RNA sequence: CGCUCAAGCGUGUUACCUAUACUCCACCGUCAGGGUUAAUAUGAUGCCCUGACGAGUAGGCAGGCGUGGAGGUCAGUGAC
RNA sequence: GUUGCUUAAUUGAACGUGGACAUUUGAAUGAAGAGCUUUUAGUGGGCCAUUUUUGGUAAGCAGAACUGGCGAUGCGGGAU
RNA sequence: AGGAUUGCGACUUUUGUCAAGGAUGCUGGCGUAAUGGUUAAAUGCCGCCCGUCUUGAAACACGGACCAAGGAGUCUAACGUCUAUGCGAGUGUUUGGGUGUAAAACCCGUACGCGUAAUGAAAGUGAACGUAGGUGAGGGCCCGCAAGGGUGCAUCAUCG
């Protein structure tokens, strides 16, 4: 009734406080990018003139899409397919890439197709079609409000800070990823590039280990 | 008609072994067993009392009671659709000590070494069991070591 | 109430919740108890059991008269005492003026141990007793009177 | 109605704050890079060409 | 015939019964007759119970 | 789209009571606003009781009263019953109480407020204690009723069969004993 | 004629509600164990009772 | 700004064989066969009623007008509505006579109440 | 139907057509999780907010529509 | 500490009294709430597909094994 | 879509302004059969006859020429689980008596049924060593700023 007035003064003033944090944490993330990528593509070149070839780091990361629908789905594949919380056709999530996680996917090869993502694809989901949960319940990431309410307790005060701990892949990788929600994508506008979807992509069709181009094939969905 | 005897189709299972026919080793007899230790079986064909159903070989269970020659375990079984409690009473020369909880042992006081000279020194301990990770990246010489061009063969008759 | 029933709802379908194969026939597996040992036996064996044969000897001419006999715990005995004169009477008897209780007369048999009883003497007429009634009366003070 | 940070641009600056500095400085082109080396190889082209 | 988990009846209704049954409607009819059969014997009767 | 769970479930919870009583859902009203306002765990325990069935509600004797206070540091807690309290008569010091109920007995009302006691019902203990201070619930045994003991009849439970009457020539026989055959 | 035996959507029946374990409690049922270990077991728990019951003064 | 109305499914749902068949009346009824093509939805056939085809809760008993219809007998069942001219509208009943009809007209146009039917006879 | 450097057979590379499937918005119902008469007119069974889901014979439960009589109530309608 | 068990025994074995060690609740992933009780319906003629497979020359024949379908199911394609 | 305001922000030297928690602004024609509604025919594509037993029906499987009215899980004696109501170690007026504005409504109480004790074939006997016993779990309340300790109904397991 009073005194509420003046905290409409108030209370702006602490957010200004927070948004020099994030902006602060966002040039810094944004010099560990680059950086990044300057280290690797100059190694190759230290290599090079020793007469030595330079062998890349393997794939920390890997985003996962359901091609096949439902039913017709033999019960250890299905299993495994529900723990990975690709229960729709299209939707992806995010693994964190051990020798473990690497067998569930053997397992379902033939009703997914999977690869190595970057610091943009990964922006772009987030951004577009991201979505947390919030005591269940599918609520948007409209705000950056929200996800310092919920992920305050491991750093995570901004939408950018939970996209560093996704393609970093951090110590609370498994709590980040958890809070998002499964993301619904469309059917890609340009096409699979192909006749037939169901004869895995070394062969001609779609499914399975693509490395590189599942970059290309999720733009085009989202 | 049908057949469904006790040793019914054991004509692999209890059949003994290539070259250790007759008699057991002392071994067998002199192993301790207190009330609560996890326990294998293994039917021996020699030994005819206190013999298993051919159902419980290879599986495992807790011992409950001990006697003068046998040993009480229960075993939990499937059927229908909900698992039971079953009681065996088998003689000590068809069990043997199971060396699954055996691996356990050895990391509860290992961890527990971790943590007290750690917590001293480094205060950083990391306990939890790390599944096997991926690569780092790395260098390979060529030095003494130049890549031996290959191709494949054509098809001959042996 | 003949609305609320669910053969009004039924109205419509064909079965009314019998069926299109079972059909709803007349006596299919008999009439009342048939075949107890050879089609229902399964039934039987469980739920029931000791149901065929016959235990004990036979008695001729029985009359629920001579088997009389209603039992009456120590727990209840004072309740056959007024409520007037109760707290009169917890409060100081003490012998040479105790209150007397006729069982029979309220309609009990076999005075019976159970309850703890207070340290009052009592005094209690009855016809039967038992051997550790009579235990906790004699502590208490009082005695027992046969009739 | 959720909007959409990609497009419509005050949604964009209600989330990240660097999104001027990003954009004024040009960091979607920065030049960049660099003389002094061109640095070159010494057996990698003959088990390249062969 | 049989088989849930109830108790075991006794039903003895295999003869004719619906020809032998009685419904006591007269009851409160009846109970009128009484007391006008009390009532008009006191008054034949006179000084005596 | 896989379902994992069922879908449409429901609550399989009494949400509100199934009696049509008036002056039960106005206690209902007054402990559903507290219930949601307060953040006292004791009101949202009354709350589900004033929802549940004749057998849920068992009776609360009044010797099973008498027991509660006998407690270590429990004699002058206000003692909340959600049911009926009954009379005892095996029993006879019942001490000056508390106590907060639906229903008491014309037996149990002369017990209590003979030693000084305060029959109270649950509108008036709420105006003392809200948020539920020094406050001690009981609740009477459910699983001493008779249809309790005929649950689960089978080999080789030990319970007991659903019969009208009553000693011997009646489930004795075959079936329950070696000399006939088998004992179950 | 007629069919004989089958096992078809037999474990499919089963999935739907459970498969599942036989819950498990601290203090097992002492039952089918040795008589005479449990008449001194016995007398070994009234003894100890003695014992702490004199403590608590 | 009242909401406009949008009726979703204007069209009546007929029973099946109600125009091959004379005595099967067009009032609506559920196929319960096994043969039957209507209870499994094929391909050229006709509809049934499903909860989808529900109106607006926002325009629900609304007419063209958007006002809720209300029945009056006489006079003194023109009281509850007073107040509400824009949200409720009458309807004189079939039953009264003619004379009465006038009666409950003239009061009516008074307070400024539209009356559905009336026109009345003439 | 007609087709012959095909409108045939094997292989490659692009565009384009299109399902009640996928993405997005409107409305309906069902289920769950909340917020509220603190005098504050009209249904606390109220009045709002947020999220998910929707095929179905045999079968089970829920909420409603109508017919013939009985108790109450609109001092209901009617030879105009 | 406990005893009528067991020991050549002041041993052992069961169930304990008090005591030390919670970031690091000592692999991964998911969790749609978890566990439990009563009561009663319909059903108890099945059939087809991909692999495994017995009888038979073989069958749109007979008979089993493991998942998935139809029966209970429309919609786009295989002309039907 | 929504229908006072509240939030996050941006651009501002400042006041304020704004594409920032869902369309406002300006203009013309007609104001009625023109827009819509039902109804009949024509044109494009699609659509086998219902009910029934069956693994399987449009079926060369059975019933159906057409219309009107009638036409099929009812009532009772013993009962089981669940639910509401009244009283609660008790409960049940109504066989019967008293009254009456007369098959109603109202009032009365000896008995008697079930419950409060079981186990044995029967003769019969007949439920506190201890705070109505210990151990593990337990909602809620109590002490405390918290960490944690105390007290622990229902119920479940377990040894006496």
């Amino acid at each position: 009734q009073k005194t509420a007035e003046q905290v409409a003064a108030e209370r702006v003033a602490r957010k200004a406080e927070k948004r020099a944090a994030i902006l602060e944490r966002n040039a810094a993330y944004q010099k560990e990018y680059e950086t990044a990528e300057r280290a690797v593509i100059d190694a190759k070149r230290e290599a090079k003139a020793n007469s030595s070839y330079y062998v890349s780091a393997e794939a920390k990361l890997v985003f996962v899409v359901r091609i096949k629908g439902i039913n017709k789905i033999p019960p250890k594949p299905r299993k495994v397919l529900q723990l990975l919380r690709l229960n729709q056709i299209n939707s992806g999530t995010f693994v964190k890439v051990t020798k473990a996680t690497s067998e569930l996917l053997k397992l379902i090869e033939p009703y997914v197709a999977y690869g190595y993502p970057s610091y943009s694809t990964v922006r772009q989901l987030v951004y577009k079609r991201g979505y947390g949960k919030i005591n269940k319940q599918r609520i948007p990431l409209s705000d950056n409000s929200i996800v310092e309410a919920n992920l305050g307790n491991y750093g995570i005060l901004s939408v950018d800070d939970l996209i560093h701990e996704i393609v970093t892949v951090g110590p609370h990788f498994k709590q980040a990823n958890n809070f998002l929600w499964p993301f619904k994508l469309s059917n890609p506008s340009g096409g699979w590039g192909v006749p037939r979807k169901f004869k895995h992509f070394i062969q001609g069709g779609s499914f399975g280990n693509r490395e590189e181009f599942i970059n290309k094939l999720v733009k085009s969905m989202n | 008609g049908k057949s469904h005897g006790y040793r019914s189709r054991t004509r692999y299972m209890f059949q003994r072994d290539f070259r250790k026919h007759g008699a057991i080793a002392l071994s067998t007899y002199m192993k301790v067993y207190k009330v609560g230790d996890i326990v294998d079986i293994k039917a021996n064909g020699s030994i005819h009392k206190g013999m298993p159903h051919k159902f419980y070989q290879g599986k495992t269970g807790v011992v409950y009671n001990v006697t003068k020659s046998s040993v009480g375990i229960i075993i939990n079984k499937m059927v229908g659709n909900r698992y039971l409690e079953k009681r065996l009473n088998l003689r000590v020369e068809h069990i043997k000590h199971s060396k699954c909880r055996q691996e356990f042992l050895e990391r509860v006081k290992s961890n527990a070494a971790k943590k007290a000279e750690a917590k001293a020194q480094g205060v950083a301990v990391q306990l939890k069991r790390q599944p096997a990770q991926p690569k780092e990246s790395r260098v390979v010489s060529t030095e003494g070591n130049v890549p031996q061009t290959l191709a494949p063969v054509p098809y001959e008759t042996f | 109430p003949t609305r609320l029933t669910k053969t009004r709802k039924h109205r419509g379908h064909v079965s009314a919740g019998k069926g299109r194969v079972g059909k709803h026939r007349k006596h299919p597996g008999g009439r009342g108890m048939a075949g107890g040992l050879h089609h229902h036996r399964t039934n039987l064996d469980k739920y029931h059991p000791g149901y065929f044969g016959k235990v004990g000897m036979r008695y001729f001419h029985k009359q629920q008269a001579h088997f009389w006999k209603p039992v009456l715990n120590l727990d209840k005995l004072w309740t056959l005492v007024p409520e007037e004169k109760r707290e009169e009477y917890l409060k100081s008897a003490s012998k040479s003026a105790a209150p007397v209780i006729d069982t029979l007369a309220a309609g009990y048999g076999k005075v019976l141990g159970k309850g703890r009883i207070p340290d009052v003497p009592v005094i209690v007429k009855a016809r039967f007793v038992s051997k550790l009634a009579e235990e906790k009366i004699k502590a208490a003070g009082g005695v027992v009177e046969l009739i | 109605q959720k909007k959409n940070p990609l497009k419509n641009k005050q949604v964009l600056l209600r989330l990240n704050p660097y999104a001027k500095v990003f954009a004024a400085e040009k960091l979607g082109s920065k030049k960049v890079d660099q003389a002094n080396k061109i640095k070159p190889s010494a057996t990698a082209l003959e088990t390249l060409k062969h | 015939a049989i088989s849930k988990n109830l108790p075991i009846l006794k039903n003895h209704f295999r003869k004719h019964w619906q020809e032998r049954v009685k419904v006591h409607f007269d009851q409160a009819g009846k109970k009128v007759s009484r007391r006008h059969a009390r009532a008009s014997k006191a008054a034949k009767i006179a000084p005596r119970p | 789209i896989d379902h994992t769970s069922k879908q449409h479930k429901r609550s399989s919870h009494r949400t509100a009571p199934k009696s049509d009583n008036v002056y039960l859902k106005l206690l209902v009203k007054l402990y559903a606003f507290l219930a949601r306002r307060t953040d006292a765990p004791f009101n949202k325990v009354i709350l589900k009781s004033l929802f549940l069935s004749k057998i849920n509600r068992p009776p609360v004797s009044v010797s099973r009263i008498s027991r509660a206070l006998k407690q270590e540091g429990a004699a002058q807690k206000t003692i909340v019953v959600v049911g009926t309290v009954t009379d005892d008569n095996r029993i006879f010091e019942f001490p000056k109480t508390t106590v907060a109920a639906l229903r008491f007995t014309a037996g149990a009302k002369a017990k209590i407020l003979k030693a000084g006691g305060e029959a109270i019902t649950l509108d008036q203990l709420a105006v003392r204690a809200p948020k539920g201070q020094n406050t001690l619930i009981v609740r009477g045994p459910r699983a001493s009723r008779e249809a309790a003991r005929h649950f689960g009849f089978g080999p080789h439970k030990g319970k007991a069969p659903r019969i009208q009457s009553t000693g011997r020539k009646f489930e004795r026989a075959r079936g329950r004993r070696r000399s006939r055959a088998f004992k179950v | 004629k007629s069919k004989n035996h089958t096992a078809h959507n037999q474990t499919k029946k089963a999935h739907r509600n459970g498969i599942k374990k036989p819950k498990t409690y601290k203090y097992p049922s002492l039952k089918g164990v040795d008589a005479k270990f449990r008449r001194n077991h016995r007398f070994a728990l009234h003894g100890t009772a003695k014992a702490l019951a004199a403590k608590r003064a | 700004l009242h909401p406009k109305i949008v009726k979703k499914h204007t069209k009546k749902f007929k029973r099946h064989h109600s125009d091959r068949y004379h005595r099967v009346s067009e009032n609506w009824r559920k196929q319960k066969g096994i043969d039957s093509v209507v209870r499994r939805r094929f391909r050229g056939n006709i509809s049934e009623p499903t909860i989808g085809y529900g109106s607006n809760k926002k325009t629900k008993f609304m007419g063209p007008d958007g006002r809720k219809v209300v029945l009056v007998s006489n006079v003194k069942g023109l009281t509850p509505l007073l107040m509400h001219t824009k949200t409720f509208a009458a309807e004189i009943a079939h039953n009264v006579s003619s004379k009465n009809r006038i009666a409950i007209l003239a009061e009516a146009k008074k307070n400024g109440i539209k009356v559905t039917n009336a026109k009345a006879r003439l």
